[PDB]
DNA sequence: GAAAGGACGAAACACCGTGCTCGCTTCGAACGCACATATACTAAAATTGGA
DNA sequence: TCCAATTTTAGTATATGTGCGTTCGAAGCGAGCACGGTGTTTCGTCCTTTC
RNA sequence: GCUCGCUUCG
């Protein structure tokens, strides 16, 4: 699978659109769960466990999903929720379980759960010479001067 | 109605103040923006690019094509200097000893110099007195060097300076991890440990753990640099007027105008001669349109990294084409003159064009003996007299000898050769025109360059100089014949 | 620090003058230096100079030391000219923790810099006497009362005090007083018994003489530090994980310092003694809190200790480690999307990786993954190892590896953020400059009605002013209203991640 | 310096340059002033 | 090889990403109509030092009319050194 | 220029210059060197010590402080080249009283 | 002996990579002389350990 | 508690690999100038088959 | 016209 094929190569061609589809079903899913997780409101303990998916569990949603053709194997989905991971909208725990339902990991179980973000976005990117890519080229005395900046006249005009 | 504005002012030169240009000054300095490696366009006319090398917005450097900047011809045009951007910045070769320095004198983390604050106040003091000369700027830099290097920590943020040395070619390595042989410190054992994904993935890492210093590539520098405070920028024995400490790395090439890149239209054949700067800069803008493709295309870190490095080199080539550390694979094929070629050596602008150069209205002959003439006189041939002209002021005393010089005309040994008037500057020919009518309007304040007569000051000297006496002031006397005749006695002074 | 300069000398020129913001630059850039050189160098008056100084030590912006010969210097603090960009923060937390009156308080101490407390609480009575009205008069005790309570919770502290000159060497006078700083005294209130009723302003011998008050920036600076770790912890696991760090952090602020890796250790009973009973919680409740938030991979709080039931101490330098993690990460995602955020994030957790890991583990494709890591190293948000297979350093025979080095990129955050501000204050003054034409029409238009507002006030004054040329103009007043206050929301909000940013860079160095 | 005032293209302070020459024209320091009448 | 530009690069290159739109409630307008408050009360402020205008073309009978008035505050001059009483 | 195949003139080398100061003829100096072989007006900012054009000067954009100069034409070329390599020579322009 | 429709090939622009067909590969210094930077290492100062 | 040994700590002092210089000029000539590696478009000329 | 090499000249 290393160096020929794979469930995201097709014909020596990345999807993205299918990786994409992945992720987003993913974070439906998981948020739906922690949604539901929070509106049970049983006990704080209950309700983490209750947000908490495995990846087999998430891996057998998906297989229900069969959004594609290929198989795709609970590795696949683990990869898929490592890179949600990456994206900074959801969270994973090993937990200590010997067997079960799983059965992937020796004694040691990865929960996945949909977390907001810590912070909303800074005040930082909310101003145009935050999010400017020539940034260091600006200057008081200048072609590039915040007096005649066509990107803060079009956000003030916005 | 009228404003009062001064026309010219007889200004003197006081003092020349040597500094540095940040990039937002090049680029402020600067009129247009080279952004093509060609040269000439595709037609057959083979003009300058546009926004390009060698473009005539610059200056201009043929006496046909007048710069477009400034509506004036060759003789008149003084240039126009233009910026370049750089995709990656690149360490200054004059002043990469410079940023190494002060990379020791300051801090990695907090960017603050290594110094206390008695030690501050006691450089600062020492600083603060009146005639400071240059030798005792450096010894106090190195004086600041020395207590700066003495030290390890910081006293402003707490972290860990290890030293600060050149590696290969234009680049810097901070041994902050360096190996302890006493019990080792929680910061380099966390450093070695924080490998554990990159030996997972790839083995070899493990044995080159070691010798994993930092490496403060220009990005690094100059973010380092950009945030030193202004307090420290006298302790650092720059002056803050002259410049900073962003503008050692630069990131804006100044192309100079076409006035010091001359270019020859060789009609002969189907090419042009132009100077190594011309090369050089095409080169550069040629690694920089690379460095962007690969950029977009998404190459390997090891080739971008290779490319950046050859950026580097190029730069300083261009500013100095002879260095030291080159690589053999990465050395250059053939020789190219840079700045610093240009100035140094017996040809250099300083020794070449600045101490000793030519000029004009001088002749060279060889020497007969003559003992007929006095000590103080030396005979001049009739074919250089005529050619050597001294221009003479019409004033109320000879008059009527600068007419009956004008009168002769310049084919009459005694006589002129072009006449200026007071009023206009355009000068006028005597070889043609009524010579006559001149002659009877000739104004007082008018500059008549006539013929070197008899009585003229001129001075006569050998080129291999030993003492002052091999170049004298003699009275010229004109001889029909073809050499300079001078009395033997002073033949010991010239040798 | 060039970028500290300009910030410094914009809020300097804005705030003071010009001939104040002249010294207060070469202050900065030059250091500690006498008078008679500062003088020199500025090319002003004496008088003018003399002036600049008083007037910048009144403020605590500069202070003033003695050295060999008894000639003293004075040396500006960059850091409190920064902090002066932070009163509408102080005076709007001043206004949430406290009433109106310490409100006023806190602005009268910021705008002055150093007072007296019968003087403030006389202006503040003079202050408040405009808020209400039916004769209503504003008593010295209810003001005298908050700014006790102000100054017991350390928001106010005494301005450091001259020493007796009759016992302390009694003799010729020194050409500076040399105020020493006692903290038997710090936060000790002098009792004054007058009272008084401030006046209406109708406009128709000091018992605390000597003793003066300024406000305690570093108290601020803590009590954001714990706003934004609860709001942390609050936006992370529940509001009830919030109350008990705020709690926690609320006992903790008197027994520590401003600086310290390591706050005192709580133990599980007092922490549910000290809980408000608004919370319907139980022992065991807490129990489970405390052991969860111990086992959170963020390492808010610790345990350190057994004794005492559950023994919990909390993490300040972790916490705002990770607070400055959200912010790096957060800028990150917003400048260059959320691909380079996930790329951020792998390089952050995974301390060396290398690009194909990077493609492996974030599962981004070729030709983009690249991209954005060099455009991360060309804005230094990270830095590469460059690890040798030999000494000379040849690009075909090393590996780089990618590593973000969290202090250097906030310092280049927090510098970038000083240069912001800084352009968006010079944004403002220009839309302020330019405008001044238009502005100075519509003062002189509505001084019109401002003048004679009720003495020989006819009504065929009220239908002519509108009639000149300024109501299409009233257009331009308006974007430019709503221009400068938008730029000074930016101005205010970029603060915060300023606070953010400097805490984090303080508290990670250790100043031996 | 000679090098300098070489370079530059301006006479030396060396040799002749030492020294400044002064004009012996018929002249009057402090001439006469017109007096005001106003004040 | 990469292509060649003929003309150079936009002066402000245009961005997808925009800036996040500013915190709103009360506070934050509070805090914002405070700072403008602080900026139009502290130019008044005797410790907002101007430039001394100079160079008065005549003195007129109006000067009493147009003197500008404004207290000053007087400096503790126990804990400011010597050097800085006028 | 330099060959007389070339049409061009001596050249006063160092010794000459050496033996030129030695005599202390400055004026003769000056008219060899400057007058004679590179003459040229340049025209200098007072304000930014940079070189002008056409009593103009591109950097600071205005021409109230451009003066005109009587200078080298090899020491304009040096200049112009130190500019090129980042060591900015600033002119600071007096009267000559 | 003249001719033509199609075919090949020879010459001149021209895009791409980087002056050498492949990846190798040498010699010699050019000669003095003042900066140096690495190492190295010597010795003494200081503090821990035995009596 | 005090004298002796171990270490470390910096400074100093003898090398060894760097960078910098090496007279003034004047006059002639011969050479070659960046290109070349070949892939492709264009033009022309000539193997047989036709009058 | 730029460069380099040779060659001479004192
Ligand atoms: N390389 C040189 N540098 C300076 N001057 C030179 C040089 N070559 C020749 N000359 C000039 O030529 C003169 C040398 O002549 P000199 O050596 O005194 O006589 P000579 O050539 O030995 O004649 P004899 O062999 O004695 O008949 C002196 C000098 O001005
Ligand atoms: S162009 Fe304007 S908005 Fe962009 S960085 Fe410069 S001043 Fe800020
Ligand atoms: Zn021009
Ligand atoms: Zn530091
Ligand atoms: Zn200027």
């Amino acid at each position: 699978r290393s160096v020929t094929g794979g469930a995201w190569y097709s014909d020596q061609d990345f999807e993205s659109e299918f990786v994409e589809v992945l992720n987003q079903q993913c974070f439906k899913f998981l948020q739906s769960k922690a949604e539901t997780a929070r509106e049970s409101k049983q006990n704080p303990m209950i309700q983490r466990n209750s947000s908490f998916a495995s990846s087999h569990e998430v891996w057998k949603y998906i297989c229900e999903l069969g959004i594609s053709k290929v198989e795709l194997s609970m590795e696949d989905i683990e990869t898929i929720l490592n890179t949600l991971i990456y994206d900074g909208k959801v969270e994973m725990t090993i937990i200590a379980a010997k067997e079960g339902t799983v059965g992937s990991v020796d004694g040691h179980m990865k929960l996945y759960r949909a977390v907001n973000p810590i912070i909303p976005p800074t005040g930082l990117v909310r101003a145009p010479c935050g999010l400017c890519p020539v940034f260091d080229d600006c200057h008081e005395g200048g072609e590039i001067s915040p007096s005649n900046c066509i990107y803060m006249t079009e956000w003030l005009e916005f | 109605k009228e404003q009062f504005r001064e026309t010219d002012v007889a200004k003197k030169i006081s003092h020349i103040c040597f500094g540095m240009k940040s990039p937002e000054e090049m680029r402020q300095q600067a009129h247009i923006q080279v952004v093509s490696k060609n040269l000439y366009s595709q037609d057959n006319q083979h003009a300058p690019l546009l926004y390009g090398v060698l473009d005539h917005r610059m200056g201009t450097s043929e006496k046909d094509r007048p710069c477009e900047t400034c509506g004036k011809n060759l003789a008149d045009c003084l240039g126009h200097y233009g910026y370049i951007d750089l995709e990656l910045p690149c360490f200054h070769v004059g002043y990469f000893r410079a940023v190494i320095g002060i990379l020791q004198m300051i801090c990695k983390t907090c960017c603050h110099i290594m110094l206390s604050q008695e030690e501050k106040k006691q450089f600062l003091d020492y600083l603060k007195r009146p005639g400071l000369t240059y030798l005792q700027k450096r010894g106090l830099k190195k004086k600041i060097s020395d207590k700066c290097r003495k030290k390890n920590i910081c006293h402003h943020c707490g972290a860990f300076n290890g030293t600060v040395k050149k590696c290969g070619l234009l680049k810097i390595i901070h041994e902050k991890y360096k190996t302890n042989k006493k019990v080792v410190d929680p910061i380099v054992s966390n450093f070695l440990q924080s490998f554990e994904t990159a030996i997972e993935h790839n083995k070899e890492v493990e044995p080159l753990l070691g010798r994993a210093q930092e490496n403060l590539n220009p990005l690094v520098v100059l973010n380092l640099f950009k945030r030193i405070p202004a307090e420290d920028v006298p302790l650092l024995l720059m002056n803050p007027e002259a410049g900073k400490p962003s503008d050692l790395i630069l990131t804006r090439l100044l192309v100079p105008p076409l006035c010091i890149r001359p270019s020859v239209v060789s009609d002969l054949k189907s090419g042009t001669n132009e100077d190594d700067l011309t090369m050089k800069l095409t080169e550069i803008i040629f690694l920089n349109d690379v460095i962007k493709k690969h950029r977009i295309s998404g190459a390997k870190t090891q080739m971008i990294m290779e490319d950046w490095d050859f950026l580097q080199l190029q730069c300083a080539l261009y500013i100095n084409s002879e260095l030291s550390g080159i690589p053999l694979n990465m050395a250059p094929k053939k020789w190219t003159r840079g700045f610093v070629q240009r100035l140094k050596g017996k040809q250099g602008r300083f020794r070449g064009n600045l101490s000793g150069k030519r000029v004009d209205f001088s002749g060279r002959t060889v020497i007969s003996p003559d003992p007929n003439l006095r000590i103080d006189e030396v005979a001049v041939p009739v074919h250089v007299a005529k050619i050597l002209t001294f221009p003479e002021k019409v004033n109320k005393a000879n008059i009527n000898f600068l007419r009956k010089l004008v009168q002769n005309g310049p084919e009459v040994h005694p006589g002129a050769n072009f006449i200026q008037q007071r009023h206009t500057q355009m000068k006028r020919f005597l070889k043609y025109g009524n010579r006559e009518k001149m002659a009877q309007e000739l104004k007082y304040g008018d500059i008549v360059e006539r013929h070197l007569i008899d009585g003229d000051v001129v001075l006569f000297n050998r080129q291999p100089s030993l003492h002052k006496l091999s170049i004298m002031a003699h009275l010229a006397r004109v001889k029909p014949h073809r050499t300079f005749r001078f009395n033997e006695c002073v033949c010991t002074p010239y040798n | 620090t060039q970028a500290e300069i300009k910030l410094c000398s914009l809020l300097l020129q804005e705030h003071f003058g010009e001939i104040v913001e002249k010294i207060g630059v070469h202050l900065i850039r030059t250091g500690s230096q006498p008078l008679r050189v500062i003088a020199h160098d500025t090319g002003t008056s004496l008088d003018q100079v003399k002036k600049a100084l008083c007037v910048l030590v009144q403020h605590n912006l500069v202070s003033y030391q003695v050295h060999k010969r008894g000639v003293v210097e004075y040396e500006a603090q960059c850091s409190r000219v920064l902090r002066m960009l932070r009163y509408p923060r102080y005076i709007y937390t001043t206004k949430t923790l406290y009433s109106d009156t310490g409100e006023l308080i806190v602005e009268e101490l910021l705008l002055n810099g150093k007072l007296t407390m019968s003087a403030v609480v006389k202006k503040v009575a003079d202050r408040l006497t405009e808020t209400m009205e039916d004769g209503k008069t504003m008593d010295y005790a209810e003001v005298s009362n908050t700014f006790v309570r102000l100054a017991d919770t350390h928001f106010v502290q005494r301005c450091p005090s001259v020493p007796t000159t009759e016992n302390s060497d009694p003799g010729p006078p020194p050409p500076a007083p040399t105020l020493v700083i006692n903290e038997k005294d710090m936060y000790l209130v002098p009792k004054l018994s007058l009272i008084g009723k401030g006046k209406r302003r109708r406009s128709s011998p000091i018992p605390d003489d000597g003793i003066y008050w300024q406000a305690n920036l570093d108290r601020f600076h803590q009590h954001f530090r714990d706003q934004a770790i609860v709001s942390a912890v609050a936006n992370r696991m529940d509001q009830t994980s919030s109350e008990i760090v705020r709690t926690m952090l609320r006992m903790s602020e008197i027994t520590t310092s401003s600086s310290a890796p390591f706050t005192q250790p709580l133990s599980s009973n007092e922490i549910f003694r000290s809980l408000p009973v608004g919370y319907n919680i139980s022992k065991q409740v807490l129990d489970q809190y405390l052991t969860l938030l111990a086992d959170d991979p963020l390492e808010f709080v610790g345990k350190s200790g057994d004794s005492g039931g559950g023994m919990y101490v909390i993490n300040l330098h972790k916490a705002l480690a990770s607070l400055a993690t959200a912010t790096l990460e957060s800028v990150v995602q917003e400048r260059f999307g959320s691909r380079c955020a996930r790329i951020f994030r792998l390089v952050l957790q995974k301390k060396h990786i290398e690009q194909k890991q990077v493609e492996d583990f974030a599962m981004i494709p070729a030709k983009e993954a690249k991209d954005m890591l060099y455009k991360m190293l060309s804005e230094n948000f990270m830095s590469l190892q460059e690890i040798p297979k030999t000494p000379d350093h040849a690009p075909s025979r090393t590996f780089y590896l990618y590593t973000v080095n969290i202090l250097s990129a906030a310092r280049m955050l927090l510098h970038r953020c000083y240069k912001s501000i800084a352009n968006l204050i010079e944004r403002r003054q220009f839309e302020t400059k330019e405008n001044k034409r238009l502005l100075e029409k519509s003062q002189r238009v509505e001084a019109i009605i401002a003048s004679m507002q009720a003495t020989g006030a006819e009504e065929a004054q009220l239908q002519e002013i509108e009639e000149m040329i300024t109501a299409p103009e009233r257009q331009q007043l308006e974007t430019l209203k709503r221009n400068v206050n938008k730029l000074d929301a930016s101005e205010i909000q970029v603060d915060e991640t300023i606070f953010l940013l400097e805490s984090y860079i303080e508290c990670t160095m250790k100043r031996q | 310096g000679v090098s300098e005032c070489i370079i530059m293209g301006i006479p030396m302070n060396i040799g002749t340059g030492l020294f400044k020459l002064l004009h012996k024209a018929d002249r009057d320091p402090n001439p006469p002033k017109r007096p005001l009448i106003f004040d | 090889l990469p292509d060649v530009v003929l003309k150079p690069p936009p002066l402000f290159p245009d961005t997808d990403y925009k800036p996040v739109p500013l915190k709103t409630g009360e506070g934050e307008e509070y805090m914002l109509a405070l700072k403008q408050e602080l900026r139009e009360t502290m130019k008044r402020m005797p410790y907002f030092i101007e430039t001394p205008e100079e160079r008065q073309d005549i003195e007129r009978y109006s000067k009493r009319y147009m003197k500008v008035y404004k207290e000053e505050w007087i400096p503790d001059w126990r804990r400011l050194p010597r050097e800085m009483m006028p | 220029t330099e060959g007389r195949s070339r049409d061009g003139g001596l050249r006063l080398g160092e010794m000459e210059r050496d033996c030129l100061i030695g005599y202390g003829a400055s004026m003769l100096l000056l008219e060899r060197l400057m007058i004679s072989s590179d003459a040229f007006e340049v025209d200098v900012c007072g304000q930014c010590g940079l070189l002008g054009y056409s009593g103009w000067c591109h950097y600071c954009k205005s021409s109230c402080h451009v003066s005109s100069l009587r200078i080298p034409y090899a020491c304009k070329l040096l200049f112009q080249e130190l500019q090129s390599m980042n060591i900015i020579p600033r002119l600071k322009l007096s009267k000559y009283n």
